């Protein structure tokens, strides 16, 4: 500091500048100045290095700033000085006016981000509440102005150093709307009293909105960002052309410019509840603003696509420099401008803002997960942009998804996207949580029914248990809480519908995964807490009685998804199938009517008509008749509809001859017409073939083009995406085209039937129910778990405290239990139904899944029979399942049809609480005056006897007495009552 | 920086950036701008070194350098904020307050601030008053 | 834009008046002969001449337009009759019997054009209507003093009255009426005074 | 922030957490604010005594010629600075510490006796004259003058020191300041005061509203009171004080130099500049006032800047009183020419609005004081303005039009005045002491009620307005005494002076259509007041018949209408008219009163 101070007192040099530079470097290396800053402000450093810019910046002040690096070292060092502490912010306030018309010392050089006087001044305002709301209105008017200049006139040393002459200078007007964000928005909120004085200002000055937003014949922003887009990839007007360094990039120069005024004006947006309450001022400020910048513009700015980095041969990632072109910072500010002031409040403008500007970047980020690709700046940028701007305004906006039946499409894209962008690597955690929290709230808002495709992506992916299953652990369990009503009720949640068995065998599918991964998984403590409510809920979710469908869906959708990779385009083969020759007849006459479709809609666009066949003088197709077409121009027409007529051969789907048609047709210059088709009919079954069809082609095409990639060498082509992620706009085609053929076989009658039928009724329910497979599972489990607990008690008491069996009699403990608990409480009524109906959907537990209900019960209370002290805090949970397992006891229906085991097995469980409180008896007799006494004490007083309370409450509530309780077991309960 | 960094921890900053020292500029590069912090003991992932990259010619120098640990300081943030809260109160531990004591812990200390606590419970108010200590306070300390 | 609203409900019917220079201040009281700058209270523009069509427009703009306020007319208006300019009246000539007006039944501007005299329901229909507009576009409203010129609009027709030589009294169009032929006065008496 | 500033509540430690050097430092600087600050010795005397004595001249041995006092050199060498020619008035920190010392000094500063206010009278002259014999005036003119207009603290303490030496209104220190003025021939003096004066600040809503909002956000100012809101006033006062102290004792010759300035090249207008500043005052008054009409109370905040505000008009009002007491004629006829009647009209808005508003509200009394105290000095300034009045004059003319203007709002004053006036007939009259029947002297709200209705002169909207400024009572009792010593008091104050302002008006209006029906408006107020005003005419100083109003009390109104009085009147008249002279009526008659 005294170095500094000394030369204060000689004039500025070389040696002077030099000198003072390292001396502020030490400055800022010391440790003092960071821990002690006031100290540094009582000795007042900061008024030295203030003199010090005085001093350079008054010598040759008419003249170029003489020592450049002086300045941006002091401003540098000034603005650390501020970031140090709070009093010294506000001590170098008090220079803030100094630095207002020393603002533009340096803005236009670049590489001095952070060392400008207007630096310093941004610096002294920045974050601090106070500092902003002491702000003056002649010191905003005095930024106002520099930017109107800026606005106005163009830069001098810039055109001088051979740049473009464009009539305004975008590089120091982003930097001062940068001073005024920072002066109008502070700690995320938005000081009002600045933000009027910043906006009437500007619009008393409307030149500093630019040549476009000023009107008098200035085009729209879209324009505007579009023609900056065209500078900025047209060189000769980009740079001069005669680490930046002079490279400046006139083109990004403009759109950040235009972005920052955007940024600006969205942050002077006042605030929805001043909104709300009816603040005159409040609605004139966002009228004023909406008059300044149209929505369209908004939404056209928010549609423009990036530059999306390319591999190419050798494996060389080619990625664009982002200081030249396209930025997603530039639309962050669009979608902040358009959150504070125009809003999303509509459903219809909600879908069509995500169908044009937000789902091809949430697609084009998707596309960007190779590894890679993964770690370039256009990915992290966008990655960056999405999980900062876009989805949190979809979680905003969640609760406008309500009514979103009709745009199936469009929010399928959307989750599958959002899915594959969280499976995706690179992302930081706040990003992931970002990820999980808009996917839970826009699937919580959405309908159970159509969020089927998302279900089934899960249900590849989930039952591996990474590190990523969290987030669809908890969808899942989310989705099924609440829409449980939708597969368990025969009838559904009401208006929503029901089940259609697929999203029961898929939901079936998705429980067995989950429930033999989390078996086979070592334990994880947060993992488990996560997967057993997931468990939970889809049992209670799938109906108790559903049936298995023993034979899938042939080729079910699993071909289109791969591991890992999660697509691999698998077309079905077309060699071994053989056209029926009773088919050529559908063959030609739907050429003859493609070929005449084909003609009206080429003589439609109006093109010159086939006079001969010439290729320069492109008279190709000569519109001449079927008929008279030659084979080979048969050709293209023939061949699509023999692979189509293949793939309908191989999908197992019959086509028979309609005999009223295929008798009615036999017996039934040059004119195109053709025949108005589009207005026939399709069923369900036939919109699904249709569906599934277009589906194939989708996917022949994606493959094509996927060998033309690799034959590139690399590439990422936009649309190259699984069918259900594909948009409505881009299925159209092969949509359209389906309903054609298939409406083409409707109208010639040729009848399309689904051909290979069930092998077999299937009436075994007691044999493939899904509660039979269940408890079956169930059992075995605690089985095996006595059998452990046995080697336990055979073991431990010895030497074996410490058993290897650590992690089966965890998984057991913790998931096993709660989930037998969570089963019956919920579907306690199913296996209690009889002839009886206590339920009204029909229900009616089967003999032999009540026999295996009262097995459970009868293997819980061995189990548990003094062993309370082994499981420790778990003894809570198995008394708990065994009093829910007594409550569902279907005691006579079991004794009056059941298994002698069984039966021997319930009536050795009431002997066996007999004789333990025989026991008792004489434990507490002669015992009270002065060991295993303890144990069967306090495990009776535990255990024993909410067992036995809730069994008989169940019994004499359902008057099973009168059913079970007869001879050997009335002699135990005899035993019992003494 | 704001003066909430205590001195012992600015100096062991300082100290392990002088384990590679050199004028502060030299050996400090984005080389070791990982190592510096792996031997001062806690380990930079990816995202850590995003952070530390996100705003950084080219080579720092000690003034970025602890303007980085500025916003590291926002990591370990969970539990030392109610500490000193679980060792003032809640001697029973429950997070549920007494009526009392609820009374008590809004007793307004100098500020004498209002409208707030009956703005709190406009906007939210438990049921089973009986106004929940926890969910009282993460409100704030999101 | 800047029109006409039939209610005073909300700020847009308000506009606020401010010094186009800096000789006056807030609070200072306003002189008729000034020059204001008006500012829409909703919108916060200003009453705006633009020049960017081919005809010159009126529009609430965010660039300041300089606007002088004219008088015409006040409240004194001297109680009852005492004829003051722009007032609509009848011409009646003889003893309360007739008045000076025009030709509309026939219909046709050709024979609408000329000037009589004619008495009955005419007195009470709007073809007998002519408005004194002044020569002076300040202080328009003020007393109609004897000898002061005026021009005579007839209502209906929206044509000035005229004297030319060869067919003496005769209505022209705006473009037409050049104050050497469509000038009148009120005399006392018609002595040559 | 709100989660920020409960974050840093809970984080934040008390001091034994702190590192020692820490706490040592916070200690220090809080030692330095409340201990050695706080600190005060008297010393301002003793220097400036020791300054002014003469130095040991039979050791000095010169007898030729006397040298100057080491308190002369000081003044010398700070007036040759103020003289050298410079671009900019550079703050001194010499200047600035003896400045105040010097005032200090000639300050050094129930009912005392007669010799002991005369006897501190001459301590201060003596006091005064240490200075003004050693160019303290000459130099205090020559440093405002070299501050070129310019606000700082070296031209507050050079107010302060012309305050110091020109309080009492030092004739002395006047006629050496208008001699120096005038030999000099100053332009640059009258420059910095109209400069000053236009510098001088006033309130400002957006500031007080930035820091209500700041305070809001609910973080304190860690430095002092925001200030921003009528920046200095201190300085103000001081400024128009010492324009006042100029002109104390009916300066006329220094009361025409503000006003026109002969021998200068260049003339400056102060009166007009006084009265500028106090039309923006006004504005700005009238601005805070409408701030708070909306809302029911008025905080602590506005409650004092509202004192300050209020303090600085009133200085402004006497300052313009001062200017045209006397009468001055010429300060007389550019104030009714100038933008005065625009700032009275205002602030009879103020007054007739703010006294009902404060009146309801029991905790705004001192703020009510204050503002009836201001209008109190605003009639009295109009009253100035009226003296010297003259039949049909210009000056009249122009405050009926005022008045006629503010009709409204003097009728709400005048109606305000009227209560409060009755109020005390009512409290003294037997009805009200038979519904209070002991002297204890506090009744009850609805026993003191129907003791007004007992009256019929109250009506049901002015019984309704008493009740509600009547405070309330945990007892639901009054007293009135209290209750009359505060609202009829000042009132009987104010309104005789408004009351002498209006009989004034007409008697030298005496064809005025719109005075008659204003007067018929006010006619209760002068009914009250008719006993206590008295008139006489005098032979003026300009050669012309004036009328003066006066104050008669009803003690001497008693006193005088006593028949011992009486008879030595009687007797006294009948001496004078048989056997006294012609030549000695007078001297008789002022004998005689005198005596009475």
């Amino acid at each position: 500091l005294g170095q500094i101070r000394s030369l204060l007192s000689v004039r500025m040099g070389k040696e002077e500048e030099k000198l003072m530079i390292r001396g502020l470097g030490d400055i800022m290396n010391n440790k003092v100045f960071y821990q002690h800053p006031n100290l540094m402000r009582a000795l007042g450093m900061h008024e030295t290095v203030m003199e010090v810019m005085v001093n350079v910046l008054g010598g040759g002040e008419s003249k170029e700033i003489t020592f450049p690096k002086m300045v941006a070292n002091c401003c540098r060092f000034l603005c650390y000085f501020c970031r140090i502490s709070r009093q010294n912010q506000k001590a170098m306030f008090d220079h803030l006016s100094y630095l207002l018309e020393n603002s533009s010392v340096g803005l236009a050089s670049p590489a001095m981000r952070g060392s400008t006087p207007l630096d310093v001044a941004a610096a002294s305002v920045m974050d601090n509440n106070e500092l902003a709301l002491a702000l003056r209105e002649p010191d905003l008017e005095k930024v106002v102005r520099y930017l109107a200049g800026c606005g106005l006139q163009s830069c001098q040393m810039l055109v001088s150093k051979g740049y473009p002459d464009i009539g305004w200078n975008p590089v120091e007007g982003e930097r001062y709307l940068d001073f005024l964000r920072f002066a109008v928005f502070c700690n995320g909120e938005s000081v009002e009293e600045n933000a009027n004085v910043v906006v009437r200002l500007l619009i008393r000055r409307p030149e500093c909105f630019g040549p476009a937003l000023r009107g008098e014949g200035g085009n729209g922003l879209l324009a505007a960002m579009e023609e900056a887009i065209k500078i900025a990839e047209d060189p000769s007007r980009d740079g001069p052309s005669p680490e930046e360094d002079d490279t400046i990039h006139m083109g990004n120069a403009i759109m950040t410019f235009y972005s920052a005024l955007i940024d600006l004006l969205g942050r002077c947006a006042p605030e929805m509840h001043l909104i709300h309450a009816g603040k005159g001022e409040a609605i004139r400020i966002r009228s004023i603003l909406r008059s300044l910048i149209p929505l369209g513009d908004l939404v056209g700015v928010i549609s423009i696509a990036f530059q999306m980095p390319t591999i190419a041969k050798d494996g060389n990632v080619v990625e664009p420099d982002m200081s030249a072109g396209f930025c997603p910072d530039h639309k962050a500010a669009m979608v902040l401008f358009l959150d504070s002031v125009y809003g999303i409040e509509v459903q219809d403008f909600l879908l069509h803002l995500l169908e044009v500007g937000f789902l091809p970047d949430l697609r084009a980020a998707a596309s960007l997960d190779t590894a890679a690709l993964s770690a370039t700046d256009m990915a992290l940028a966008l990655n960056r942009y999405l999980c900062t701007a876009v989805l949190p305004l979809l979680t905003r906006c969640a609760p406008l998804f309500a009514g979103t039946e009709h745009h199936a499409s469009l929010i399928d894209s959307l989750l599958h996207t959002v899915y594959r962008l969280s499976k995706g690597c690179s992302l930081t955690k706040a990003q992931r949580d970002s990820i999980e929290v808009c996917l839970l709230s826009i699937c919580g808002q959405l309908r159970p029914s159509m969020m089927q495709h998302l279900l089934r992506r899960l249900v590849f992916d989930v039952p591996l248990l990474n590190e990523h299953a969290k987030m669809p652990l908890k969808l899942l369990t989310n989705h099924y809480e609440r829409c449980w009503k939708y597969y368990c009720l025969p009838g559904g949640w009401g208006n929503f519908g029901a089940a259609s068995e697929e999203e029961l065998h898929l939901s079936r599918k998705l429980f067995w995964g989950i429930f033999d991964a989390l078996s086979q998984k070592k334990y994880e403590q947060e993992l488990f807490k996560l997967a057993l409510p997931c468990l939970s809920a889809v049992a209670g979710a799938l109906p108790p009685d559903y049936m298995e469908s023993n034979y899938v869906s042939m080729m079910e959708k699993q071909s289109s998804m791969d591991s890992e990779g999660n697509f691999n385009p698998q077309p079905v083969d077309t060699s071994n199938i053989t056209i029926p020759e009773k088919l050529e007849y559908f063959i030609n006459k739907y050429a003859e009517h493609s070929h005449d479709k084909w003609s009206m809609d080429k003589l439609a666009n109006g093109w010159i008509y086939g006079e001969i066949y010439s290729d320069s003088s492109k008279v190709q197709p000569l519109m001449k008749p079927y008929k008279l077409l030659s084979e080979k121009e048969k050709e293209i027409y023939r061949w699509p509809i023999k692979e189509s007529l293949k793939t309908m051969l191989a999908w197992g789907w019959r086509i028979e001859r309609t005999r009223e048609g295929d008798s009615m047709a036999l017996y039934n210059g040059y004119s195109p017409r053709a025949i108005d088709m589009s207005n026939v009919t399709l069923s369900r079954d036939l919109h699904a073939m249709a569906e599934m069809m277009a589906e194939n082609y989708h996917n022949i095409w994606a493959k094509k083009k996927k060998m033309e990639l690799e034959s590139k060498g690399g590439g990422n082509h936009p649309l190259l995406v699984p069918y259900d992620t594909l948009t409505a706009k881009e299925k159209a085609k092969d949509r359209e085209k389906a309903q054609d053929i298939l409406k083409f076989l409707q109208i010639n009658g040729y009848a399309v039937s689904r051909g290979f039928k069930d092998l077999e009724l299937d009436t075994p329910s007691i044999e493939k129910r899904f509660a039979y497979s269940f408890l079956q599972q169930l059992i075995r489990y605690v089985d095996e778990a006595h059998q452990y607990i046995l080697e336990f008690d055979g073991g431990s008491r010895g030497k074996g405290e410490h058993f290897p069996y650590e992690q089966e009699i965890k998984f057991f403990a913790k998931v096993v239990l709660p989930l037998i608990d969570q089963y019956f409480k919920n579907h306690r009524l199913y296996f209690l139904s009889a002839a009886s109906r206590p339920l009204c959907s029909g229900g009616h537990a089967s003999n032999k899944e009540k026999e295996m209900v009262t097995s459970l019960f009868c293997k819980l209370g061995v189990l548990v029979r003094h062993r309370i002290s082994l499981f420790g805090n778990d003894a809570t949970s198995i008394v708990n399942c065994l009093h829910i397992l007594g409550q569902t006891l279907d005691a006579r229906t079991v004794m009056k049809t059941g298994l002698e085991s069984v039966k021997s097995a319930l009536r050795a469980f009431l002997d066996n609480a007999a004789e333990d409180l025989e026991k008792t008896m004489e434990n507490l007799k002669q015992g009270q005056f002065t060991k295993g006494v303890t144990q069967i004490i306090n495990y009776t007083t535990v255990a024993l006897l909410p067992m036995l309370s809730s069994l008989f409450e169940h019994i004499g509530q359902h008057q099973f007495g009168e059913d079970l309780i007869l001879e050997d077991v009335q002699v135990s309960c005899y035993r019992i009552l003494t | 920086m704001a003066d909430q960094l205590t001195e012992e921890q600015i100096a062991e900053f300082k100290e392990a950036f002088s384990l590679f020292d050199k004028d502060g500029d030299g050996t400090i590069t984005t080389k070791e701008l990982g190592t510096v912090m792996r031997s001062l003991g806690q380990n930079p992932t990816e995202a850590e070194l995003q952070d530390m990259i996100n705003e950084v010619n080219g080579t720092i120098d000690f003034p970025e350098f602890l303007t980085m640990m500025a916003r590291k300081m926002k990591d370990t943030d969970s539990e030392e904020e109610i500490r000193e809260a679980f060792r003032v109160f809640d001697k029973d531990g429950n997070g549920y307050i007494s009526a009392a004591e609820l009374r008590h812990v809004m007793t307004n200390l100098g500020e004498k601030l209002t409208d707030e606590e009956v703005d709190e419970m406009i906007r939210e108010a438990d049921i089973d008053g009986q106004v929940n200590y926890e969910e009282f306070v993460q409100m704030m300390t999101a | 834009d800047v029109g006409l609203q039939e209610d005073t409900t909300g700020e847009a019917c308000w506009w606020t008046i401010h010094p186009a220079s800096k000789q006056r201040s807030e609070g200072e009281k306003v002189r008729v002969g000034d020059d204001l700058i008006l500012v829409s209270v909703s919108s916060e523009r200003y009453l705006h001449l633009s020049y960017g069509n081919g005809s010159l427009h009126v529009d609430a703009a965010f660039q300041q337009t300089l606007w002088s306020v004219a008088p015409i007319s006040s409240g004194s208006e001297a109680a009852q009759g005492y004829l003051i300019g722009g007032d609509v009246l009848r011409l009646l000539h003889g003893h309360m019997d007739e008045c000076l007006t025009v030709p509309s039944g026939e219909h046709g501007e050709e024979q609408r054009r000329t000037v009589h005299y004619e008495g009955g329901a005419v007195s009470v229909h709007a073809r007998s209507l002519w408005r004194l507009e002044t020569l002076r576009v300040a202080w328009s409203g003020s007393h109609i003093r004897w000898g002061q010129p005026f021009r005579l609009r007839h209502v209906t027709t929206g044509k000035y009255l005229s004297l030319m030589e060869d067919k003496n009294l005769l209505l022209m169009d705006k473009e037409k009426a050049d104050v050497k032929s469509t000038a009148f006065t009120f005399r006392s008496s018609k002595e040559k005074l | 922030q709100r989660k920020r500033a409960v974050v840093a509540c809970f984080r934040m430690a008390p001091l034994y957490n702190l590192p020692r050097h820490r706490a040592v430092n916070l200690f220090l600087q809080g030692y330095e604010k409340s201990w050695i600050e706080t600190e005060e010795h008297y010393f301002e005397d003793k220097l400036i005594e020791d300054l002014a004595k003469p130095g040991a001249e039979p050791p000095e041995e010169d007898e030729g010629t006397k040298r100057v006092d080491p308190l002369h050199q000081l003044i010398l060498l700070f007036s040759r600075t103020a003289l050298t020619e410079k671009c900019k008035l550079e703050e001194d920190f010499l200047y600035m510490a003896y400045a105040d010392i010097m005032a200090k000094s000639c300050h050094d500063e129930e009912v005392k006796s007669f010799e002991e206010k005369e006897m501190e009278k001459q301590k201060l002259l003596y006091q005064q004259a240490r200075l003004h014999d050693r160019g303290a005036a000459e130099m205090v003119l020559q440093t405002i003058s070299a501050s070129k207009g310019e606000t700082g603290p070296m031209v507050a303490a050079t107010l302060k020191l012309g305050i110091a030496i020109l309080n009492g209104g030092n004739s002395t220190v006047q006629q050496k300041m208008l001699d120096y003025l005038k030999e000099k021939k100053d332009v640059g003096f009258f420059q910095s005061l109209a400069g000053l004066m236009q510098s001088c600040s006033v309130l400002d809503l957006n500031a007080f509203e930035r820091q209500n909002k700041a305070e809001g956000l609910g973080m304190v100012t860690e430095e002092g009171s925001g200030e921003k809101v009528l920046q200095d006033d201190e300085f103000t006062c001081d400024l128009f004080r010492f324009l006042q102290l100029l002109c104390e004792g009916h300066n006329s010759d220094f009361q025409n130099y503000l006003r026109t300035q002969t021998g200068n090249n260049t003339t400056v207008n102060i009166i007009i500049s006084t009265v500028d500043y106090l039309l923006r005052v006004q504005e700005s008054i009238s601005d805070f006032y409408w701030y708070y009409s909306g809302k029911d109370v008025i905080d602590e905040q506005g409650q004092r800047n509202f004192s300050k505000a209020i303090q600085v008009a009133k200085q402004v009002f006497n300052t313009l009183t001062e200017y045209i007491q006397g009468p001055c004629t010429g300060n007389q006829q550019s104030l009714a020419h100038s933008r005065l009647w625009d700032a009275v009209v205002g602030f009879l808005h103020v007054f007739a609005h703010m006294q009902m508003k404060l009146s309801q509200d029991s905790s705004q009394i001192e703020l009510l004081k204050e503002l009836m105290d201001l209008q109190k000095d605003m009639v009295v300034m109009l009253l100035s303005m009226l003296e010297g009045n003259v039949v049909n004059g210009t000056i009249g003319k122009q405050m009926v039009d005022m008045l006629v203007e503010s009709s409204n709002n003097v009728e709400m004053i005048l109606k305000f005045f009227d209560m409060f006036l009755k109020l005390k007939d009512l409290t003294s009259s037997d009805t009200f002491k038979e519904y209070d029947p002991d002297g204890k002297g506090v009744i009850s709200k609805r026993d003191f009620h129907k003791a007004m209705e007992s009256h019929k002169h109250y009506t049901q909207s002015e019984t309704e307005f008493l009740l509600s400024c009547a405070e309330t009572d945990e007892n639901e009792t009054l007293d009135y005494e209290e209750f009359v010593k505060r609202f009829h008091e000042p009132a009987k104050d104010i309104g005789f002076n408004v009351a002498v302002l209006l009989t004034n008006l007409s008697e030298h209006m005496p064809n005025d259509t719109r005075l008659q029906t204003f007067l018929e408006l006010a006619e209760s107020v002068l009914n009250y007041f008719q006993p206590f005003l008295g008139r006489i005419e005098i032979m003026g100083s300009a050669k012309r018949i004036e009328r003066v109003y006066f104050e008669i009390s009803e003690s001497s109104r008693t006193q005088w209408e006593k028949p011992q009085v009486k008879e030595s009147k009687r007797q006294f008249i009948f001496d004078v008219v048989n056997e006294g002279g012609e030549k000695e009526k007078m001297e008789l008659f002022v004998n005689f009163c005198e005596d009475t």
